[PDB]
């Protein structure tokens, strides 16, 4: 496969081989920050300049299999070129509009589920009620208020735990596999997002947004509840107050028995640990690539 | 009748109509005011303001160094740098006395920060002077180049992943006899002796100036300590935001006025410090850091003291050089500053002649030695700590007289308030504050400061008038397209308008006008004019076809030629969700198709977040979430993308690395090989990979393991 | 680190570690690595001993504790218990303190938790402590383990629990960024405090960075450590001379003086296009074939005018070649006629490179670059001229320009986009306020300037990107809505753009602008020093006496624009926002005072007035609409005439304005170096007409406010 061949190619050269063999999985993130690029100063002017070009957008390789080269008016949608560093072909906004008006249609059923917070915002605004405006001196006291309503008030650590369990089931670390009980929210989200083609990174980001608690230091002149903070712009002002009412298997219990033991067979994956027996000891790749010998928790 | 807008102040008070006194709304299109002559002028002025100090020659760099500390006390009102060590130590002592335990808690918090920090933090800075390339480079590139050179010189402590280990490597390198630099052109080797390397590591490239990678970590730790100190002071205007500054101004004014008796007299000084950097001495910072870190582990004291020690022997590069033009033959040539030391003085004007004559003795290897003074944007929080100490020295239990002062200090700016029984009391208090500032090395700009009865003043462009505070530190922010993409730009624009309405006193009608102008700019920039309009654009045909095809035109996004449904009501709602109920089924499916070739997500830090400061915007990943095209020599790294090339191909093995920072004991290659083997086995077992492919993959894995072992 | 240790370990274990480390007088808050090491060791001890018992037959049963703890007690108690075990069971006395006593095997077992490799730790322990009849079990955070003779006392289950606990602790430490220090802090058998020493070069540098009367950084540290405040500040204050003071000089009514404007020849026009002298050829309804594209509209607009005659120079450019400009205009006319007779008008017209156009656009007109050593001996070589710019006196043409910019035009110049339907009552209030402001501002001449600049700069940027190396012809076009509501397209002139190989955001593209006008330059030649003006035609103007002929001139000049300047021009619509913000702030202040919405009482009043102008009679007052238009024109002229002088003058004169305001409030204002402030304000007035006009406005305001 392209991935393993590219790994071999990287390991061929001396410096890349040394960095791969030396840096541990812990320090990977560190070397992720050694970017050789350059952020564009004043990206607004850069965008204004680009949009006057012919092909300022970067699609991927597969676009050429679906979007035709030219439309009815013979305007070229994408060009047989490449970006500066990858095989991302050059395309034009005409291609985006062509996809939006003629591209394949799918079923957007998971979008309300994944973006639940935004649609909850919409529903709260839709069912709200409005009162008269009162003009007078405004004295807003500044205090810490919550930002996102409907959250589970989950700790960032535990929110990340749930996100890893749901989005990336077969990359959970030793802590998850060694735990005794599974949170109900995790199972509910796993059932809710079974067949979800949305990018797993987007799903993880939305889950973290919807499960973590966030607070900000804001002035307030009326209610302090979270539902009253999202509409702070609409309700309170410098010299006016607007009266608004808002409208709203079990892969756990495993003990590590040391490092990889080749006598016990090839390393498995987490997702297939359910097929083990009551006391069978196997080799599993946990975390981001750590092979360990594991056994089921017999004699709880 | 001759129109005169200034006459509007005859009725509207200036503070109420202060907006009319600001000429621009956004960055002006010249961005000028810097150059080599400017750097030489700053060096000359800094040395002049302390010329009565003691001269010495550095035993390592052999550079003239001026020490005005404990110098003769000033005899005039001109700027001076003759700060007294005892006076500053006493100011720190009284600051601790008024706030017992502040220094100890701040030191403990900074120790926690130091132990848990990481090297990649240094990649978060601005353009920095790479000594390996001897020019300005990006922070990440400079860090990578320095690490590569250190590794080539047998310095690898930074491989532990901690910034403090990188600092240990930096010190060891400062103790290296020779340094080798290899540039890949093919290959090329250069050798630097101890003195040359020290000079390079003790430079500040001028372009205001920027330090090299050898001082970024120490400065970072010192500023962390200063931030911890400042967070516990109510008289410090740093690093709070715009919402926490109005509260402080109002509180201080109320404290100094309402507490005043019926016979007490209160006055307020709006004050700028004339230089505040060319008179701040690194020795004073070292003294006050030594006092702050009393009774601390020796390693912590040493780490915190390295920064002022390093800055006390800093060097300043003189820039590009000079431009010479001839009239007879219309000939132009560039003279680098390096030769400026060994050139005659018949091509430069009188003022430039004086500048070069003054700066010649201070230069070594093209860099002027600048021991005294400082540069803005480097030790802002330590200077704020010193200013707040002076402010706190105004309590009635320290003045021992009827008059007493209090106020706010924000790095360079300050607002003072003096209460005394009578006018002579106010004058005495002002004189005492000024003289104490002079003793500690702080100069008040008499021309940029003024006093008046308490009730009206200004502080960091916040104008206070009888309780009404107008915030103009930053005026109307940009109300156009940020330049990320269509969805991100729409979300950012609406969110920015909403935030300005919430915080920056933006009115409803002004918000509506801002929304209208932003929508106009968005449509013109992205050519997404309303489908029914007859404006001719390269994107007009597709948008018109989409408009005619659709049934519910209200559901089309603005980027798709739809109408604008935004108002003050729904600035907090993403556009995709705002008109989700109005979208046609097929159009909704096409727009929200996860398999489209346009959507793309980078690491989570860059997901739904844009760097301007960083602001998070709410958006739905759609077809409009594309990426603009990328746009783009001596080099230490043969392959400048090696780090990215390695980090990439790890997300294809462990996708969670994109969302979470990975943790593991094994090396990257070993983990990747294990995952490859497991995936190949599972796929071959499932029956969607054949014997040939499986064996082929097993064969590459074996040779990769052999390569790693070898 | 300490927080993680406290929140991870069992509180009793934390207390045991705290007491054990206090026994040695060590501070956990200052040495957290040792604290974590002791906590891990004690937890491993407990888990080793936990969940074990001895049955009635002496066998080991998992439910007398099988293991007796020895490391969880004081030295005295540990020694007493180990001696009791040795006496009761007759076991050899261990040389060093053991950790656990095994009843089933009747021996002493010691456990070592190693951050490094297990074999190294085992070898060190064997060569250090192990003497005789002592078992060693070495555990690691990576899951490994080792023991003597590979005889592990516990069952696989308990060892699995210990390994899992250690692995989890390792993972949590790594994720929190504490594992690096924790692993680096182990040296053989002990945990060492962090070390960061100053030596060698850095030590000498530190010794060279002290006050004058110090030689060693250690001496300075010792002095600071024992320093106690003893009236040092008071003594130094009593010593310094009294000439160092901040004396407040009163500022009452006579201290301020008029700002001194620079003396010299009058200032000239530097804007990118004509403002009040602009003449536009207009088509009242663009309903022609291929309409909308600039070139066809420009051709149609030109066709509407009859009376073109042979061009000739009227006002030559003193520093320029007038025949080149004349030939450029002739070439533009010839190309327009050629495309007109072609009947195949293309979207964009690229001009043919010509000597006149090559010179006018500054194509290749630049000194050649050479090395200094190659031309060091040239007699005429000198540093680039950067002297003091020549001061210029204020002229009345800029005031007339501003007066014109503030008055209404007969037709509307803004067609802002739409927004969602208003629902909240505050939304209705905002809509009413915005509509009032728009009605006051829609027909202003400043709006015309805004649209003109926006269109010109948008066209220039698009042409520069599209045609990098072509001499494009760009008509200067604007759109308008007359009183009758009919769309009208106006053409002001043409711009020929040169090479646009722009890579940075500051490199300049040079263009030639030729603009129609009716004003004779000879009336105010000083205003047109940068322009070459030719008489290009004749026009008929209507008046009470019929039609009168007036010459029609063409102002031709060469200019340059960068990407940043083009973006600045395209973003001119924010002047509307600025003016609206000020006008709305006034209304909101009044409403807060009166506790009710006063939009009607501000805009429909037409009786309340604000001082907005000066006449020979005195100060003049205008309605709210006049104030809106005046502020919009001020913003527009600030945008058009931006310069460092303008921002400097604004920043410096804000202080003087606030001092005067404090005076007007009877707040007893006072200054320290008011002459310095005056010098700072006046240093920013050299030649810019806009800054000089602003200075004159400030002088007039001072005169009127002081009285
Ligand atoms: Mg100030």
């Amino acid at each position: 496969m392209e991935r393993i061949k590219e790994l071999r190619d990287l390991m061929s050269q001396s410096r890349t081989r040394e960095i791969l063999t030396k840096t541990t999985v812990d320090h990977m993130a560190i070397i992720k920050k050694y970017t050789s690029g350059r952020q564009e100063k004043n990206p607004a002017l850069r965008m204004k300049w680009m949009m006057a070009m012919k092909y300022p957008i970067t699609a991927d390789k597969r676009i050429m299999e679906m979007i035709p080269e030219r439309n009815e008016q013979r305007q070229t949608l994408w060009s047989k070129t490449n970006d500066a560093g990858s095989d991302r072909v050059m395309v034009s906004p005409l291609a985006v509009t062509w996809w939006n008006r003629n591209g394949p249609t799918t079923s957007t059923v998971h979008y309300p589920k994944v973006y639940k917070t935004y649609f909850e915002k919409v529903e709260r605004l839709k069912h709200g009620t409005f009162g008269p405006v009162h003009f007078r001196n405004q004295v807003k006291i500044r205090r810490r208020v919550d930002i996102n309503p409907g959250h589970a008030d989950l700790s960032a650590k535990e929110a990340q735990d749930v996100i890893m369990e749901v989005v990336f089931p077969n990359e959970v670390g030793a802590r998850i596999l060694t735990s005794e009980s599974q949170l109900t929210i995790t199972k509910e989200k796993k059932k809710e997002l079974q067949d979800c083609k949305i990018a797993p990174l987007m799903v993880a980001y939305m889950l973290e947004r919807e499960l973590v608690r966030k607070t900000r230091f804001l002035p307030v002149a009326g209610g302090t509840s979270s539902v009253y903070i999202e509409v702070l712009h609409l309700t309170q002002g410098t010299c006016w107050e607007q009266m608004y009412t808002p409208g709203g298997a079990v892969l756990r219990g495993f003990l590590i028995l040391g490092k990889e033991n080749k006598r016990y067979g090839p390393a498995l994956s987490i997702n297939e640990l359910s097929n083990l027996a009551k006391g069978e000891k196997a080799n599993v790749l946990i975390g981001q690539g750590d092979v360990v010998l594991v056994m089921k928790r017999k004699r709880d | 009748m001759d129109v005169n807008p200034t006459l509007l102040f005859l009725k509207v008070p200036v503070q109420n109509a202060i907006s009319t006194t600001f000429p621009y709304t956004g960055d002006p299109p010249y961005s000028h005011g810097t150059g080599t002559g400017y750097t030489m002028d700053t060096v000359n002025r800094t040395h002049k303001y302390s010329e009565k100090g003691k001269w010495t020659t550095n035993t390592e760099t052999g550079a003239p160094q001026l020490n005005p500390i404990d110098g003769p006390l000033p005899e005039d009102n001109e700027p001076s740098g003759y700060a007294q060590t005892d006076c500053v130590l006493e100011a720190m002592a009284f600051l601790e006395e008024s706030h017992p335990g502040i220094f100890e808690n701040s030191c403990l918090e900074t120790m926690e920060i130091v132990q848990q920090t990481r090297v990649d933090k240094l990649t978060q800075g601005r353009q920095t002077y790479d000594w390996t390339l001897n020019r300005n480079q990006p922070a990440a590139t400079a860090l990578a180049n320095t690490i590569e050179v250190f590794r080539s010189n047998g310095l690898t402590a930074n491989e532990s992943g901690r910034l403090i280990d990188f600092l240990k490597d930096v010190m060891d390198s400062m103790d290296k006899e020779e340094m080798e630099i290899t540039t890949h052109i093919g290959k090329k080797k250069q050798r630097l002796n101890k003195r040359s390397y020290l000079i390079r590591a003790l430079t500040l490239n001028t372009m205001i100036a920027t330090p090299g990678m050898q001082i970024r970590g120490f400065v970072y730790f010192v500023e962390a300590l200063a931030r911890s100190i400042c967070e516990k002071l109510e008289q410090s205007g740093l690093p709070v935001g715009g919402n926490e500054k109005k509260a402080k101004l109002a509180n201080v004014v109320r404290k100094m006025m309402t507490n005043s008796q019926d016979t007490e007299l209160s006055f307020t000084i709006t004050g700028d410090n004339t230089k505040w950097n060319e008179n701040q001495n690194p020795r004073m910072f070292l003294a006050m850091i030594t006092y702050i870190t009393r009774n601390q582990p020796e390693w912590f004291r040493n780490v915190l003291s390295i920064a002022p020690i390093m800055f006390s022997n800093k060097m300043a590069r003189l820039g590009k050089g000079y431009m010479f033009e001839s009239k007879s033959m219309k000939l132009r040539t560039q003279v680098p500053a390096e030769m400026l030391a060994n050139i005659d003085l018949k091509y430069f004007n009188k003022s430039t002649r004086e500048k070069i004559e003054k700066i010649r003795p201070l230069l070594i290897d093209g860099t002027a030695s600048l021991s005294p003074g400082m540069m803005m944007g480097m030790f802002n929080m330590l200077s704020t700590v010193l200013g707040v100490s002076i402010l706190n020295l105004g309590q009635k239990k320290y003045t021992k007289t009827t008059y007493w002062w209090d106020g706010l200090q924000s790095s360079d700016d300050f607002a003072l308030i003096v209460n005394a029984p009578n006018h002579e009391g106010i004058q005495a208090g002002v004189d005492r504050f000024y003289r104490t500032c002079k003793l500690v090395g702080i100069n008040m700009s008499k021309k940029k400061s003024y006093i008046n009865r308490t009730g009206t003043f200004e502080f960091t462009s916040f104008f206070y008038r009888y309780g009404f505070v107008a915030n103009f530190s930053m005026e109307l922010p940009s109300f156009g397209v940020s330049g990320i993409n269509e969805s991100a730009d729409m979300s950012v624009g609406v969110t920015v308008i909403k935030n300005n309405m919430i915080n920056n006193d933006l009115g409803p009608a002004t918000a509506q006008m801002a929304l209208q102008l932003f929508i106009k700019d968005y449509r013109y920039t992205y050519r997404c004019h309303r489908g029914d309009t007859q404006i001719q654009t390269r994107r007009a045909f597709e948008l018109g076809k989409l408009w005619e095809q659709t049934r519910s035109k209200a559901g089309l996004l603005v980027s798709d030629g739809g109408p604008n449904l935004y108002n003050i009501r729904n600035l907090h709602i993403p556009e995709v969700c705002l008109k989700w109920e109005l979208m046609d089924e097929d159009y909704q499916g096409r727009l929200c198709n996860p398999m489209n070739p346009f959507v793309s997500h980078k690491e989570i830090d860059s997901v739904n977040n844009a760097v301007v400061k960083s602001m998070e915007y709410d958006a739905v990943a759609t077809t409009h979430s594309w990426i603009p095209k990328r746009n783009r020599q001596r080099g230490i790294l043969e392959d400048e993308q090696m780090y990215q090339k390695c980090c990439n191909l790890f997300e294809k093995f462990f996708p969670s690395s994109s969302y979470r920072r990975p943790v593991g004991i094994s090396s990257m290659v070993e983990a990747m090989v294990s995952r490859a083997r497991i995936d190949a086995r599972i796929d071959f077992e499932s029956g969607r990979i054949k014997k040939e492919e499986f064996a082929e993959i097993m064969k590459i894995c074996s040779t990769i393991e052999e390569l790693r072992r070898q | 680190m300490e927080d993680f240790v406290r929140q991870c370990f069992n509180p009793m274990i934390v207390e045991l570690a705290e007491k054990a480390m206090k026994e040695y007088g060590e501070d956990p808050k200052i040495e957290t690595n040792k604290f974590a090491s002791i906590c891990t060791h004690l937890e491993v001890c407990f888990m080793y001993s936990d969940f074990h018992f001895i049955d009635e037959r002496g066998e080991s049963t998992i439910i007398k504790h099988r293991f007796e703890i020895i490391e969880g007690r004081d030295r005295t108690m540990a020694w007493t218990v180990v001696n009791s075990i040795c006496n009761t069971t007759g076991v050899e006395k261990p040389k060093f303190l053991p950790d656990l006593y095994d009843y089933k095997e009747n021996r002493f077992i010691e456990i070592g938790v190693t951050r490094r490799e297990v074999h190294i730790y085992y070898l060190e322990k064997a060569n250090k402590i192990k003497s005789e009849k002592t078992h060693i079990h070495i555990f690691s955070f990576t899951g490994e383990e080792m023991a003597t003779k590979a005889d592990y006392t516990l069952d696989e289950e308990s060892r699995a629990r210990i390994k899992t606990r250690l692995f989890t602790i390792r993972q949590e430490m790594a994720s929190r960024g504490l594992w690096d220090s924790f692993r680096q802090s182990e040296r053989g058998e002990e945990t060492i405090e962090e070390r960061f020493e100053i030596t060698g070069t850095m030590r000498r540098l530190a010794d060279q960075s002290l006050p004058p009367n110090f030689s060693s950084l250690e001496n300075f540290r010792a002095y600071v450590d024992g320093f106690e405040p003893n009236g040092c500040i008071e003594g130094k204050l009593s010593q310094m001379s009294k000439e160092v003071n901040a004396r407040i000089e009163p500022f009452l009514r006579t201290t301020p003086r008029p700002l001194r404007l620079p003396d010299g020849p009058p200032c000239s026009q530097r804007s990118k296009f004509l403002l009040m002298d602009a003449l536009k050829l207009s088509i009242e309804d663009p309903s022609h074939e291929g309409e909308g594209i600039p070139l066809y509209d420009a051709i149609k607009c030109m066709k509407t005018f009859f009376g073109w005659k042979e061009p000739n120079i009227i006002k030559p450019h003193e520093k320029g070649i007038n025949p080149n400009y004349l030939l450029t205009w002739k070439q533009v006319l010839a190309e327009l006629q050629d495309i007109k007779n072609e009947e195949k008008i293309p979207r964009t017209k690229n001009m043919k490179k010509t000597s006149q156009l090559k010179w006018a656009l500054g194509e290749n007109m630049a000194p050649e670059k050479v090395d200094f050593e190659d031309c060091k001996d040239v007699n005429d070589l000198k540093q680039y001229d950067s002297d003091e710019p020549e001061p210029r006196s204020l002229a009345c043409w800029i005031q007339s320009e501003f007066n014109k910019a503030c008055e209404l035009t007969d037709s509307s110049w803004v067609e802002l986009d739409e927004i969602g339907e208003d629902v909240a009552p505050i939304e209705h209030i905002a809509s009413m306020r915005r509509n009032y402001f728009t009605a006051e501002v829609s027909h202003c001449r400043a709006t015309e300037y805004i649209m003109k600049g926006v269109y010109i700069n948008t066209a220039l940027l698009n042409a520069s990107c599209a045609a990098m190396d072509d001499f494009q012809l760009i008509p200067m076009i604007s759109k308008c809505i007359t009183k009758e509501g009919r769309r009208k397209t106006n053409l002001y002139g043409f711009i020929i753009k040169g090479r646009s190989h722009l890579r940075n955001d500051t490199d300049v593209v040079n263009f030639v602008s030729m603009e129609f006008s009716l004003t004779d330059p000879r009336l105010e030649p000083h205003k047109w020093e940068k322009y070459c003006v030719l008489e290009i035609g004749d026009m008929l103007l209507r008046t009470a006496v019929g039609q009168v002929s007036r010459p029609m001139f063409l102002y031709v000049r060469t200019n340059g624009t960068s990407k940043i300047k083009m973006k600045w021009g395209m973003e001119m619509r924010r002047c509307l926002l600025q003016s609206l913000q000020q006008i709305e702030s006034m209304i909101e202040a009044e409403s807060s005072v009166k506790e009710k919405d006063l939009t009607k009482e501000f805009f429909e009043n037409k009786s309340e007035t604000w001082p907005i102008g000066e006449s020979p009679k005195g100060v003049e007052e205008g309605s709210i609409g006049k104030v809106c238009r005046t502020l919009l024109a001020k913003s527009v002229f600030n945008s058009l005439y931006a310069s460092p002088q303008l921002e400097g003058f604004s920043a410096e004169s804000r202080k003087l304005l606030l001092i005067v305001q404090a005076l007007r409030d009877n707040l007893e204002p006072g200054t320290f170096d008011l002459e310095g402030l005056y010098e700072a304000i006046e240093e920013c007035l050299i030649n810019d007409p806009w800054v000089l006009l602003n200075a004159s406005w400030f002088n007039s305001f001072l005169t009127h406010a002081l009285r």
